Parts: C-alpha cells; structure tokens; sequence
DNA sequence: ATCAATATCCACCTGCAGATTCTACCAAAAGTGTATTTGGAAACTGCTCCATCAAAAGGCATGTTCAGCTGAATTCAGCTGAACATGCCTTTTGATGGAGCAGTTTCCAAATACACTTTTGGTAGAATCTGCAGGTGGATATTGAT
DNA sequence: ATCAATATCCACCTGCAGATTCTACCAAAAGTGTATTTGGAAACTGCTCCATCAAAAGGCATGTTCAGCTGAATTCAGCTGAACATGCCTTTTGATGGAGCAGTTTCCAAATACACTTTTGGTAGAATCTGCAGGTGGATATTGAT
C-alpha cells in the first residue's frame, strides 16, 4: 500500500536541468535502479572503511573516501566538491 | 528480377537492429524455455510476468555483447564470418 | 520547519538517505554529515546523466526521456560508461557501430 | 524447448552485435551458450525464491541472481 | 600485542586428513586468507538475504542459502550436509 | 556452577564456534545473530578447509614432500573444477601456474 | 632523502618480460611486445597503488601496509591470498 | 668441428616448461621496488611501505601479467600465429573489459 | 565513373488511445526540543620496523652476430552462406474464470541480548626438532648434425 | 640411424633456517540470570497468474540459385631466437637512527534516546497531451549496363 522510490527527486533534478523535458515510466525505473545501485556501492565501501579502521561511525569522511575509490576521474572530483559544498551549506 | 548482393541486406539488418531496442527472441518460446529450466531446480513454480521479462532482457543483452566479442575474434583472424571457435575464444577470455 | 534537504541546498532527500544508512547495517552509527554528503553525490550523478539524456530526447523530437536516451547518454560518455560498465539498461539497446572491415569496398 | 530459439532470432541478436556473416554451426552453439546462462541465473533466482518460502519467482529474485553473477540489471526494481 | 588467526584450527584439520603432513608458514598464510575470504562471502550474502526478506536475525537458514548461492555443485551439497549435521548435533546439547 | 563445555565440542567441530559468533556479531551483518548460525558457518569453513588440505597434501606427496607449500595449494585448487570455480578470481601468492603448452606450439 | 626516482618502468627488462611470457605459455614474441607490456603494467600498477594510498590516507597513516594493497586488489576484483595478519 | 646450436623454438620450449614448473618471482626485486615507489610518490610524497606491501604488489602484478600473456597467446594462435603481437594483447584486454 | 531503374530509409502528417501529469487526502516518516551518553580525537610515549648505507661477488642484463623459420603477401576454387519466393504453422492477441498465493494483524512461546562472573583455550616467545635446499654425480632421453 | 652434445631426470647426502612443540599468562568464551525482541501459527482477503479456448496475422521453414569468402597452397625477406662476451648492478646481510605505529588516558563534540509536532510522499482518479500506427513523398543508396 506504500512503496518508496526516488522518482519525485529524479523529477525535481530533471526540471532543473531540462525544464520542459519529461521522462517515461520505464526510464524512471532505470533512474531508480541507478540511484539504489550507487547508494549501495558507496555505503558498502564506507562500511568497510569504518570497519578496516575499527571505527563504529560512518562519517562524511568515509563517504568521501568511498567516492574517491568508486567514481572514475573527473566524476569523483565534481562529486567530492558537491558533497563538500552541501555539508558546508548544511553546517551553516 | 531485383536481387541485392550478398552482404548488402546483412548490413541493412545491422543498422536496423542497432537503432532499435525491442526484444528479438519471441515471447512464448522463451517463456516456455524459462519454465522448463526452472523445473529442474524446483517444481510447481509460478513466475511474475516482469520476472520473465527481466530474464529475457538479461539473456539478450548477454548474447548481443557476446556476439560483439565473437565478431572481434573473427575479424582478428582475417574473417568476416563468426564461427564456434570465435565464441569459444571469446568465452575463454571472458573467464566463462 | 526546514527539511534537512533544503538547508543543504539539495533536491535529493537527506532524511531518507540517513534512514537508509541507519537500517542497512552499514555501521553502528551514522554521523550528521554523511547523509548530506551522500545525498549530494547521488543528486550530482543523477544531474549528470539526466543532462546528457535530456539532450538525446530533444535530438529525436521527443518530450520524454526513454531508456534508449539513457543508454546513449551513458555509453557515449567515457566516465559514465566505466562507472556503469557492468550494468544492463533494459530496452536501451546498443550504440550504432559497424567494424570498418565489414563496410562495402 | 531450446529449439524454440530459432535461427532468425539468433541472427537478429548477432546483427545487434554487429555481425555481418554467420557460420551455419553458430545456431546450435548459441543455443548451448544461452542454456548455460539461463540455467545459472535461474538456479540462483529460485534459491532466493525458496529462501523467502515463496512459490512465485519475482523480478527481484532475478535481479538479485543477476547481481551476484556480476550482471546488474536496471529497470525491474 | 595479540593477533588472532585460524592457524591452529587449520593445523588440526590438516592432521585429521593427513596425519604425517606438515605445512609451511606461507601456505598457512594462504589458508588464513582463504578462511577469511569465504567467511566474508557467506556472511555478506546472509546479511543481504535477511535484509531482502526484512529479517533482523541471521540464522542458520541464511547461512545455508548463502552457501547454496556461493558454492558450486558438489561442494555446496557436502558443505550443507556438514553444516546441518553440526547444528543438529549442537542443538541436542 | 557447571563445567564449561566448548561450543566447538558440542557441535563436533574443530573450527571455533564462539569466535565465529563474535565475528558475525561485530561485522554489522544484522542486528541479531541466531544460535545455530555460527555453528553452521564454522562447520562449512572447516569442511572447505579439509577439502583443500586433502588435495594439497596429495599434491605434496606426489612430489615426495612432507610439507605443504603454496604451490601444492595452487595445484590442488586449479586441478579441481569446483575449487577452481570458487577461487576463480583469487591469486595464490607463490603458487605459479599449471604446466600447459598449447599443442600447436610443440615441435 | 633518496636520489630522485625516474624512468623506473625501464627496470622491467626484456628478459623479465620474456620469462613472464614463458610462464604464460608463449613461445615467440614480437619485438614490439616489450614496450606494450610496460605500458599495460604501468596502468595496472598505478590503479592498484592509487587505491592502496587512498586507504592509507584515509587511515591517516604515512606507511602503505600489505593490507592497504590487499584491500585495493580486492575492490578491483583481484583477491590476493597470503598477505593477511 | 661445428659448435652445437639448438633450433629456434627448442630453447623457448625448454623455458616454458622451466618457468611453468617454478613459482619464483620473475621481475627483479630492487627495480620493481623502485617502480612502486616512483608511482606512489607521484600520488603522495613521503610515503613509506611495509616490505610485505611491495611484495604483495609484485605477486599481484606478476600473476596479472602471466594471466594476460595466456590470453594473448590464445589470440595469436587463433589468428594462426605462434608469435604474440600488440594486437593480441589489445584484443585480449578488450574482451577482458580492460579497454 | 557515369546513367537509368529499383528499393529502402527518413522525415512528416493526422487523429486519438493511452501514458503521463495533475490534485487532493492522509498514514507514516521526518523534524523538533530536550536530555543524556559515548566514540574517538588529542596528547602522550614505548618500541617495531622502515630507510638508508655498506660491502663484495657473481648472477644476469645488454648488445651483437647470424641464419632459421615465421608472418606477410598473393592466388583461386570449391563450398558455404546470403538473398529471395513461397506457403504453412506458431505465436500473438483476446476472452473468461477461478485457483492459489502474497500479504496483513495479532499474540505468546521461544528466541536472542547483555551485564556480571568464572574459567580456560589460544597466543607469544622460548626451546626443540627436522625437512629439504643445495650440493654432487651418474643414468637416460632428447635433440640435431651427419 | 647412429654418435656427440646437452639437458633433464633421479636417487643420495647433511645442517640449519624454518616449523613444530612447549609453557605460562590472560583475553575472551562460557555460565548465569533477566530483559527484550521476534518469527510464526491462525484466519483471512483481493489480485496476480495459470488454464483454456479461439481466430488469424505475420513470422519462420523450406528450397533454389550463385556470389564471394574461406582455406589451401606458395613464395621469401627479414625478424626474432640462440649463443656469447662483457661488465654492471642486483642480491644478501648488518648497522644505525629515528619515523611513526600502537598503546593508554582523559574528556567533549557529536552521537543516540524519546515524546511530541509538522510535513511529506504515495496513491488514485481526473484532466492533459505525447507517441505512434500507418500513409505519403522525397532522400539516398544499390545495382546492372556501359
Ligand atoms: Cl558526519
Ligand atoms: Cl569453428
Ligand atoms: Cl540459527
Ligand atoms: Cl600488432
Ligand atoms: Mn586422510
Ligand atoms: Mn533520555
Ligand atoms: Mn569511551
Ligand atoms: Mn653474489
Ligand atoms: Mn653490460
Ligand atoms: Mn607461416
Ligand atoms: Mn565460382
Ligand atoms: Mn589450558
Ligand atoms: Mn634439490
Ligand atoms: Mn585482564
Ligand atoms: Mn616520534
Ligand atoms: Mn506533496
Ligand atoms: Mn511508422
């Protein structure tokens, strides 16, 4: 009776980047798969990072190291910047 | 009578099928194969419709990708025709 | 009064990401900045893909992005292709590409 | 039932793969290759179905089976 | 400093199957790696099985399914029999 | 206060059940760990270890050695279809490779 | 500090590449293989070492450990046995 | 009066058998160590290495290269050659997903 | 290297079904305020190993000669696979019931968590034990000129 | 088809580096008791699938014809293997400081816990509006005849 997905947030990002473009139902399902895949990849690598170093907390530092391990090249640098900017804006 | 030369239609078929996205195996015979294979592991199974489609998307994506590698192997041997030894080399190097 | 997403300047949901981190058995504790950092990365990657795929939908006179557009967007970008190198996009097809030695003449 | 995967369907897949010319022995070889793949995926998908004590193979069961074989599938979550 | 390993248990099994065979320290290091790898493989798959099915407990049922997923053919069936035997022997106190 | 009976001995096992339990508890695999889970896991790990040492001891006896070295482990694994599949993405340090010359290269 | 390290990919000598190919079953080797092999190895080594040092830096260490390399090899699908503890 | 000479390929076959039977590392230790430190230094300066970390890297790189030379050999033989060539390495790496 | 005929591809059209976007209601999830606890950073510091140098002999890299045999280049026929017309049958599409599972909620018996205490199996380092690494030499097998 | 050259195979030998056993301390597993959480049996309830039947479309199976590709045969120059002289730099073992991990203690910045409020995202039907089924006309490419 209640199933969660990232669809409304994918739609919000789509309208920022292409305001009068839509997206089909099947393409939305692919976007949902994509967000969940990357979420598990980064969270899994962050969990192992905390464990390897005998820490019990996943912090933004583990997320950042996970991003540097998992994303290629330029994507990593832009992801690290976006992550760091969001944490700064949130902290203020 | 009009007759295209050997290979002209083959190239037309490549262009047609690389632009499109529809599934290329027929639904009912694939559906029948999935259930037969499934029986050898566990009997009395039901299948969601979307589960059979997931299996068909995966098998066709796998076969297309394998045919791409097989083609590189045929071309590597100075051929334009794929042969079982091309599939076997490609599957050996993939680790399959 | 303000969602954590809006205080971070994000569309993607900080509250939900934090909850998913808590319940995925990743660690006993999740700090406050981790879901904000994670949400921002996910939002960024989603923006990157939707930008290139929205382009594909307009080049073929479509108002709606479909999987084929995502596939063309992903496979024609070197870093996106590597990140998603072992991923199948259902109904995405493949890139047009004929090996040269097969062309006539 | 493996012969239900017809020679023209196999040709269409090869064409999507960029193949211009196809040896006659390819069709039986492709059937053998397809059967191994389908067996491996379905064996695991059903193991997930039995673990959940279900009698219906779900799309998720297949997705999980494909993932642990390194062949992540998007679109069926 | 105190470092734990599987070395003594590997050595006891070695003596069971080959009473007059030894093992070099480098080969023992390969055996420890092997035990830790398979441990993480089974426990990781069991953790997902519990999560997929919304269980908060990893039970021997999750271990058994993870083994069936992770081990090929005959290895799976022999491991399942040993695992099932050890739990039954254990529950009978 | 009763005698302490080892959980390894109660399961009839050589591998340490208690330690496996703790490693499961602290690896963040689940909020809860059942009582039979470490017993089953320890027994599987012990079984697979016996399988490898059985073949590797045989390989060491085939080269008239009393001590197993990584080479014997590698010969044992790669000459066995199922162990080879399980360890298909694993490198055995100092293991070398199987002797194997493609036929078309022989004189 | 040490004398600066330069051009060490040339330390991967033609005879060592030949010995590696022999273990791989190779009977005959084109003259161009040696430079190609050095480039392939440089890419492989760089990739593993990049990840290994990321684990080192995350741990706030200045010493790359065997475990740092094991973890880097593992997340690249090349699990290595023998270097734990 | 003619000094003895083996035919081209006879010593190469002897070497295959010799090196497939042994397990020692085939790259010299000190030059491999200098390669690791040069590459690591360009990522972060002033790093130290546990001795066993350099050895782990050498074990992994030699197994990777041996495995690649196996695939490269199958590709050369597939083209009816006994000589490996860069296009064999490139084909093998392309099908492996490295390229 | 061009013309004439033929076939396929590719925009573009309308009209309308259906997929998507829109709207409003509401459990459930997220946020807040306030209280309380704790993982882990900071500051020490003992004490492993790491970096570096040193010595010196010989294992191995290098660079050269020379010639065997390989890859490259070429020709060609015979056999296979492409293209196509034809006609048949499998799939597709649609309809209709109903059988059978998922899915849901509730409630205890049984399960697992966890603080505290007791005990012992597992570890580090010392003391012993011993394979087998090299070192040597002869039988045999393989190789290649003759 | 038979010798010389050479390599590989194959027992044999011992001492010492590395493996195994011994020993005693102690961290962690086990025992105990009590608190908390959960998986599952019971009784349902719609809703997906499975079964069944039916017609007909359009995709496949088949047989025929020949184009052109693959495999075989052939030739050869120049690349790469085999052998070797030369000499360098790797290897091995040890020293020597000291960089930097680890181990320990103290104590907050950041974490969890919990009662209660606010908000949100999921959902369903209505209201919009995009693809697309075919049909058309022109673009473009292929083919055979010169
Ligand atoms: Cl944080
Ligand atoms: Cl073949
Ligand atoms: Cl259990
Ligand atoms: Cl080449
Ligand atoms: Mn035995
Ligand atoms: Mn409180
Ligand atoms: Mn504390
Ligand atoms: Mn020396
Ligand atoms: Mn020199
Ligand atoms: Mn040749
Ligand atoms: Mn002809
Ligand atoms: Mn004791
Ligand atoms: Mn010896
Ligand atoms: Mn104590
Ligand atoms: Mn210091
Ligand atoms: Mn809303
Ligand atoms: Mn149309």
């Amino acid at each position: 009776s209640r199933k969660e997905s990232y669809s409304i947030y994918v739609y919000k990002v789509l309208k920022q980047v292409h305001p009068d473009t839509g997206i089909s139902s099947k393409a939305m399902g692919i976007m949902n798969s994509f967000v969940n895949d990357i979420f598990e990849r980064i969270a899994g690598e962050a969990s192992r990072l905390a464990h390897y170093n005998k820490r019990s907390t996943i912090t933004s530092r583990e997320i950042q190291t996970a991003v540097r391990l998992l994303l290629p090249g330029e994507l990593a640098k832009h992801a690290v910047s976006e992550g760091t900017k969001a944490v700064t804006k949130y902290t203020s | 009578p009009h007759r295209y030369r050997p290979g002209t239609v083959a190239l037309r078929e490549i262009r047609r099928y690389q632009k499109s996205t529809e599934l290329l195996i027929r639904k009912l015979p694939f559906q029948r194969l999935v259930r037969e294979i499934a029986q050898d592991f566990k009997t009395d199974l039901r299948f969601q419709s979307s589960a059979v489609m997931a299996l068909q998307e995966a098998c066709e994506a796998y076969l297309v990708g394998l045919f791409e590698d097989t083609n590189l192997c045929a071309i590597h041997a100075k051929r334009v025709t794929i042969m079982p030894k091309d599939i076997q080399l490609a599957r050996r190097i993939r680790g399959e | 009064a303000k969602s954590r997403s809006s205080r971070a300047g994000l569309q993607f949901p900080v509250g939900r990401v934090h909850r998913l981190l808590r319940k995925g058995n990743y660690a006993e504790r999740v700090g406050a900045g981790a879901p904000v950092y994670l949400a921002a990365v996910l939002e960024y990657l989603t923006a990157e893909i939707l930008e290139l795929a929205g382009n594909a939908a307009r080049d073929n006179k479509k108002t709606r992005i479909i999987p084929r557009h995502l596939q063309l967007a992903i496979r024609n970008d070197e870093e996106l292709n590597k990140l998603l190198g072992k991923v199948t996009i259902a109904q995405g097809g493949v890139l047009p590409n004929i090996q040269a030695v097969l062309l006539p003449k | 039932n493996i012969q239900g995967i017809t020679k023209p369907a196999i040709r269409r897949l090869a064409r999507r793969g960029g193949v211009k010319r196809i040896s006659g022995l390819i069709y039986e070889e492709t059937r053998g290759v397809l059967k191994v793949f389908l067996e491996n995926v379905i064996r695991d998908a059903v193991t997930y179905t039995e673990h959940a004590k279900r009698k219906t193979v779900t799309a998720m069961d297949v997705v999980y089976a494909l993932k642990r074989q390194g062949r992540t599938l998007y679109g069926f979550g």
